[PDB]
């Protein structure tokens, strides 16, 4: 588990952010604002991700 | 839209007084119907046209 | 003959700073209850869940 | 940084002005609102 | 809340319908005589001017 | 299936079960690509709201 | 009280397919080597110069353009046409049918050019008489001097590829040359993958100039050295290249530089004669949805 | 075609001796709240934040 | 000026009873419209001239 660990965290770039992390901080109305498509195209029905 | 109330209360408060009506409570709500037809609501014998 | 389409919600939730307008209700107002039903009045002036 | 803010916030046709980003209104001529 | 409140202005249109009253004989009218000018004579069309 | 925090103030007013309005008489004649922009875009806030 | 009407009679009736292609226009521009009122079909096209059997050229059109008399269609009866003569400083109405469709503008200036484009786009082939009629290419002048401009560049670099194809990249060629950017507008012409050859003789000329012309100025610089020699021309040592001033007139003998300096100025005039324009008509007023114009002719 | 202007505030504050002239509101009472919006009834009678 | 209400409440208290209107609360307020034109506000079917 050292070699699972050093080889991921050694010299890392800007750390990526997935969709689900991006939805789960943004507040209740802020999603429904027209500044954003790329959090609303992937909202289709609340059972699937 | 039509009549609705998310508890039996606000239907009774709807037919009680139309003028001093309250549309939103802390838990529930109401929608007064807006339609090209009206009716005579007839709980008991109170009539709200 | 004339048709129509009526519009209708059920089972919602309102935001955190709740408020009242009603003078006379002493029931619901505890903020732990959550409504899961509505009430509609018919042609025959009969409430339905 | 200017390429950040415009993302986070936001011509003529036949002699009549016409914005491209609205293909229709419903509530009449869309008014303006200002900031002091 | 940021550091300030703020005031907003708007406009509006009203397609009103107006009543214009005018009293009797407050304007004198001088009316000349109509004259004819021609302009833009093509080989397929001729246009005038009054 | 409606979000839990779609606010009630939409519902008293004649409107659509869609999240957007959908009047097409607003658009021009014969502009199919322009008339789709009312229904399905998400940069343009609604002809409703 | 003058009259003008040019009726063109025919031998054979037109087919039901040809007449609809000639009702596609009702007013256009035809060169017409005539002053009579009755005329045979062998002159109203450009097949007198630009035809199938001989190869087409681009001077002999532009010679024939300024020499000739323009005319405007009015009507296509099945028996006969009916053209209208173009007086110098006349006034009439013009529609366009031209390929590809270059959108007009009112208050502009027009030149009359030959079709160097696709043959299906250019002409209307008659089978009733087996004789072509070819229309001239009516383009505004700035566009006409720009549509010639990069195509003339396009034809020169083609011949480099056949000799040695490792010198010109076609992506660099099909991006900077077949694009026209005027009136804020873009256009795209025909690349012509059939084989072009209309604009070859300019490329025969202008490249044979480019060895003659900068050889030519060194003799003219050492020509008339005085203190009458004009004071503006002292300046133009700064414009002449550094390599040009290292040429002797030694190796080219004196009986040969005669044969240069006549042939020097001869191309420099005949190329001016076609770059300076042809017969023209200015259009003052115009509407787009009708395509009808309003002209006044300007001869030359 | 008469035009006008319409003066309009949002996001204000009131001094130390706050009060409540009120028929009945059970809701917003505390001084911890700070309102940051307003509401206008539309031409077509829809309140917009 | 026209209508404003820094919470949702005071629009309801505007249209419920106009004479015993509540214009100011601790944190919230209202502006009655004063304009040369006067409409009929129609939330639900309660009508304020």
């Amino acid at each position: 588990l050292f070699r699972t660990f050093h080889q991921y965290y050694m010299g890392k770039n800007v750390a990526f952010v997935p969709d689900v992390a991006q939805k789960a901080l943004v507040t209740t109305e802020d999603l429904l604002h027209p500044t954003s498509h790329r959090l609303l195209r992937l909202e289709v029905h609340p059972f699937f991700d | 839209p039509t009549l609705a109330a998310s508890h039996r209360v606000m239907l009774d408060e709807y037919m009680s007084n139309k003028q001093t009506h309250a549309p939103v409570h802390m838990g529930q709500y109401l929608i007064e119907e807006v339609a090209p037809m009206k009716r005579l609501l007839k709980l008991g014998n109170k009539v709200v046209y | 003959r004339i048709q129509y389409t009526y519009f209708f919600p059920v089972g919602l939730h309102l935001p955190v700073p709740r408020y009242s307008t009603s003078v006379s209700v002493r029931g619901v107002e505890s903020p732990a209850i959550q409504s899961t039903e509505t009430w509609v009045v018919n042609k025959n002036n009969v409430p339905l869940c | 940084l200017h390429d950040y803010i415009k993302m986070k916030a936001g011509g003529y046709a036949a002699g009549v002005p016409r914005c491209e980003n609205l293909p229709g209104l419903s509530h009449g001529q869309l008014a303006t609102c200002e900031i002091i | 809340h940021p550091g300030f409140a703020m005031t907003v202005v708007r406009t509006d249109e009203v397609l009103a319908e107006h009543i214009l009253y005018c009293s009797r004989a407050s304007t004198s009218m001088f009316v000349g005589l109509p004259s004819v000018v021609r302009r833009e004579v093509r080989s397929d069309a001729v246009t005038f001017e009054i | 299936p409606t979000p839990v925090t779609s606010d009630v103030a939409y519902f008293q007013t004649p409107s659509n079960p869609r999240g957007r309005a959908a009047c097409v008489v607003s658009c021009d004649a014969y502009s199919n690509e322009s008339a789709e922009r009312l229904l399905y875009d998400h940069s343009i806030p609604d002809p409703a709201y | 009280a003058l009259d003008k009407s040019i009726v063109v009679n025919l031998t054979s009736r037109l087919f039901a397919d040809e007449l609809a292609a000639l009702q596609s226009k009702i007013g256009s521009v035809l060169p017409l080597g005539d002053c009579h009122r009755l005329q045979n079909i062998q002159a109203l096209g450009l097949g007198c110069v630009c035809s199938r059997e001989t190869s087409p050229d681009y001077i002999q059109i532009m010679q024939y353009l300024s020499k000739c008399t323009l005319a405007v269609l009015e009507e296509v009866r099945p028996d006969s046409l009916r053209l209208t003569r173009m007086d110098p400083s006349d006034n009439l109405q013009i529609k366009n049918v031209y390929a590809p469709f270059f959108q007009w503008d009112s208050n502009t200036q027009l030149a009359v050019l030959p079709p160097l484009f696709s043959r299906k786009d250019s002409t209307i082939v008659l089978e009733s008489n087996g004789f072509d009629i070819v229309f001239p290419m009516v383009v505004p002048q700035q566009l006409g001097h720009a549509i010639l401009q990069q195509l003339l560049v396009y034809h020169i670099y083609s011949k480099i590829s056949a000799g040695a194809p490792g010198d010109v990249n076609m992506a660099e060629l099909d991006l900077y040359t077949t694009n026209v950017s005027f009136m804020g507008r873009t256009y795209r012409l025909d690349v012509d993958n059939t084989d072009l050859r209309v604009l070859d003789d300019l490329s025969m000329y202008l490249c044979i100039l480019s060895a003659l012309v900068p050889r030519g100025c060194l003799r003219l610089l050492t020509a008339l050295v005085r203190h009458d020699r004009h004071p503006l021309t002292e300046v133009f040592e700064g414009v002449v290249p550094d390599e040009v001033t290292r040429i002797d007139l030694d190796q080219l003998s004196v009986p040969d530089d005669i044969t240069r300096m006549r042939v020097m100025f001869s191309y420099l005039q005949s190329l001016s004669s076609i770059f300076n324009l042809g017969p023209r008509l200015h259009v003052y007023a115009y509407s787009a949805e009708t395509l009808a114009a309003s002209c006044w002719y300007s001869p030359r």
